[PDB]
């Protein structure tokens, strides 16, 4: 699994390396036009390319007027993405520019490896990992600035908040991917977790609450409880009966 | 009609000539392969009693010269050479009289296989990939590997649909959806000039994975396949005639082969998906009866 996976220990090395998330890039809402057949209609989207190592995540909202005069979106998306990122690696300094890539879909590798061309020296992978991170949009101050957007922009979030000044990139990215995960598998009771008590506060400036260590441990508890419980109902199982390394699984999403 | 004489044949011998073979023992008399129609390209080709020696050949051209085979016992090969004074060689080719023992290349009145095969393949064609030497005929064995094997070569056009060369910056998603622009203007206009050219790489790339069981050639036949029917846009002379070509190379590949000479992933984008799917119709039909496993 994960644990075992040369791929997955790489992530914390001293390389610099993005995961791309495309899943949220092209999104819309569901209705109907004259013909009666089912009509959709494109809101804001974003992509999601996080440095796993220092939390950075560099949101590039996609606008709605990006599909304007296009057709057939859920391929342009791809390629859509692809164009993005690739500005991205651009604009950096060299010495900033990831050695590689990491596509949480694998239709991501052609429209990337095409679109960076001009970056021979850049791996793109795929991950055997099912990463959470389309629960993106479940954190609201990524929604938010998402559909507040009134035209593209790129707008840069330190996802792990202030953590990295406590705990190791190791330890913050499987925070982050327990949230996510958790999130995904139902934002409700993820939310009455995170927010049970309102006298610690998200500061403006951050994402997540203000937990102390102590607190972070009962809140990573509650969270792989909720994730593993719908596990075990989906597998008629005991969460008890689950090794260690059969959770790093669940959470990360080993194929 | 022309004759290829062997003024020796002391080492046992199995000889190819084009589609056909034959064995020559040890101190059987041979003296060569008489009623070659004169055609425009054939191979004649030789493999000895270890079987871990190499499979080796020449395409030559009737046409060009007086060309016959003998036996080099330096390096140990049945090399081909060239006779320019036509009076040796009318002796060379009736020595003997009725004592001369040949075979007799069958005579192939509706059986133009072997032209379908060649059409567009020519001695520059040829000499294009194995780079020409001071012989009017090319010297080719089952040792030799393509220029992208390596990454005695064989130097085929590189195609590769993820290279700066296939795709126009600010062209990505077009580019690689459609394969147009990479064969009309950079493959058909930059660099094989015309279709001829082209076609003439693409049955010669089949030609020396059948003959001398050569990898990379079937990976380039492929990729010259795959590149055509990728495209939205084809010289409509081009699409017309891409049908008959393969249907011919699918006939005549040996069907024990057939494992390792056709690639699944291809052939199914190519009959099923592709932009040009409709003008693979025979192609399509014989794979079906002979190769379905394929499909």
């Amino acid at each position: 699994g994960a644990m075992n996976s040369s791929n997955y220990a790489e992530l914390f090395n001293n390389d610099i390396k993005l995961f791309v998330d495309d899943t949220n890039v092209y999104r819309v809402t569901v209705h109907k036009t004259f013909e009666g057949n089912v009509a959709t209609k494109a809101i804001n989207g974003c992509i999601f390319t996080l440095n796993p190592k220092t939390g950075h995540l560099f949101l590039k909202i996609i606008h709605t007027s990006v599909w304007a005069g296009q057709k057939r979106l859920s391929q342009l998306a791809k390629w859509k993405t692809a164009e993005e990122v690739s500005a991205l690696v651009r604009s950096l300094p060299k010495e900033e520019q990831p050695k590689q890539i990491i596509v949480t879909r694998k239709a991501m590798l052609d429209p990337l490896e095409v679109h960076m061309l001009d970056f021979p020296n850049i791996a793109i992978r795929p991950t055997e990992l099912r990463l959470p991170f389309s629960a993106a949009m479940s954190i609201d101050k990524l929604s938010d600035v998402v559909m507040k957007a009134t035209e593209p922009q790129m707008v840069l979030f330190n996802i792990y908040d202030d953590w990295l000044d406590r705990i190791s990139s190791y330890t913050a990215f499987s925070r982050l991917t327990l949230l996510l995960r958790a999130l995904k598998t139902n934002e409700e009771s993820a939310k009455m977790i995170l927010l049970s008590d309102p006298t610690i506060t998200i500061k403006s400036y951050h994402l997540w609450p203000s937990f102390t260590d102590e607190q972070w441990i009962t809140i990573e508890s509650q969270m792989r409880d909720l994730i593993l419980t719908e596990y075990g109902r989906k597998y008629n199982v005991n969460i008890s009966a689950l090794t260690q390394t059969e959770i790093k699984d669940i959470i990360l999403g080993q194929n | 009609m022309n004759t290829v004489p062997f003024t020796s044949a002391p080492i046992e011998v199995t000889i190819g000539i084009d589609q056909y073979s034959f064995n020559v023992k040890e101190n059987q008399p041979f003296h060569g392969i008489k009623d070659i129609p004169i055609g425009h390209v054939h191979v004649i080709h030789f493999q000895h009693a270890d079987n871990s020696s190499m499979r080796y050949g020449y395409w030559f051209d009737c046409r060009m010269g007086n060309f016959y085979i003998q036996y080099d016992p330096k390096d140990g090969l049945y090399k081909m050479m060239e006779e320019r004074d036509g009076a040796k060689f009318e002796n060379i080719v009736h020595n003997f009289k009725e004592r001369q023992m040949m075979v007799s290349y069958p005579k192939i009145d509706e059986d133009d296989t072997w032209y379908n095969l060649t059409e567009f393949v020519q001695m520059d064609k040829i000499r294009k990939i194995v780079r020409k030497d001071e012989n009017q005929f090319s010297y080719v064995d089952s040792s030799m590997t393509t220029v992208q094997e390596n990454e005695h070569s064989l130097n085929y056009t590189v195609i590769n649909f993820k290279s700066r060369e296939a795709i126009r910056p600010g062209h990505e998603m077009e580019d690689f959806l459609d394969k147009s622009y990479y064969l009309n203007t950079v493959m058909l206009q930059g660099i094989f000039k015309n279709s001829s050219n082209y076609f003439g790489e693409l049955q010669f790339a089949f030609l020396n994975a059948m003959f001398f069981g050569n990898y990379g050639s079937s990976l380039q036949w492929h990729a010259m396949i795959e590149l055509i029917c990728s495209s939205a846009t084809v010289p409509k002379h081009m699409l017309d005639k891409l049908d008959e070509i393969l249907y011919y190379q699918i006939k005549t590949l040996p069907e024990q082969y057939s494992d390792i000479l056709l690639n699944e992933r291809v052939w199914n984008i190519c009959l099923y998906s592709s932009f040009q799917k409709n003008s693979l119709h025979n192609t399509e039909k014989i794979m079906e009866n002979k190769y379905p496993e394929l499909l």
